[PDB]
């Protein structure tokens, strides 16, 4: 464990050195919730490596740099109402909760992963995270609107339900592209008259599967 | 390398 954490601190230092982690909030979250806490034992020895790792049901937990990039873009503030689409391991949701300091909602379509995430969260002592079973491409009406919606799987287009569930001034961070595994990281800000889209560049994510994702 | 990365 001490070994795993020391390797993790090196990872964090690297991200700060590369200018990936640039804010105090994100550094604090990363140091509080290392990725090894969210992966199966057989993968904990690779948790510090800056690339994605496998998780049950054929999915993956994103690479540290990607999670950092997306969190920095989110510019999370205490009290914000956040929705994550694609819970996976529960790692990103834990990081989010550490920054917003309130209830966090995250949705996952695979039952096995919903339980996987809940277990990781409980074991790590996270309390404010609610893991939901469902199709996140439809968002999560019960707690909308949101300050930020972070999608961790790639879509063929921007899901309309996600734009509708954003507070005016809120933002949707999502990988969108014409390929199942190759997308453009888009930051969509909701305005009083429509939206503003900022393209952050190429990324590679597992496909978002659902009504407003890949079918 | 598995898919999420940049
Ligand atoms: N429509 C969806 N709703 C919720 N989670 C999803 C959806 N499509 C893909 N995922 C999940 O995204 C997670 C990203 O790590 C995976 O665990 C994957 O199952
Ligand atoms: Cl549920
Ligand atoms: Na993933």
């Amino acid at each position: 464990e001490k070994e795993l954490y020391e390797k993790w601190m090196r990872t964090v230092e690297m991200l700060k050195a590369e200018g990936i982690i640039r804010s105090k909030e994100v550094e604090r979250a990363f140091l509080k919730y290392p990725r090894y806490l969210s992966v199966e034992d057989k993968y904990k020895k690779y948790a510090h490596i800056d690339e994605p790792l496998p998780i049950p049901a054929g999915q993956t937990v994103s690479a540290p740099h990607m999670v950092a990039i997306m969190l920095e873009i989110a510019n999370l503030k205490p009290g914000m109402n956040i929705l994550e689409v694609g819970t996976g391991s529960g790692w990103n949701a834990a990081l989010i909760s550490e920054i917003v300091k309130t209830d966090v909602y995250t949705i996952e379509r695979i039952p096995e992963l919903v339980e996987f995430a809940k277990r990781n969260l409980e074991r790590a002592g996270v309390k404010n995270v609610h893991v939901i079973l469902g199709d996140g491409s439809k968002g999560f009406p019960p707690k909308a609107p949101y300050d930020v919606i972070i999608v961790t799987a790639g879509a063929p287009k921007i899901p309309e339900p996600l734009i509708e569930q954003l507070k005016i001034g809120g933002k949707l961070i999502i990988p969108v592209g014409s390929y199942h595994l190759w997308q453009e990281l888009l930051e969509v800000r909701k305005t009083k008259d429509g939206i503003k889209i900022k393209n952050h560049g190429g990324v590679a994510f597992v496909p978002l599967i659902g009504e407003y994702g890949w079918k | 390398v598995y898919p999420x990365h940049a």
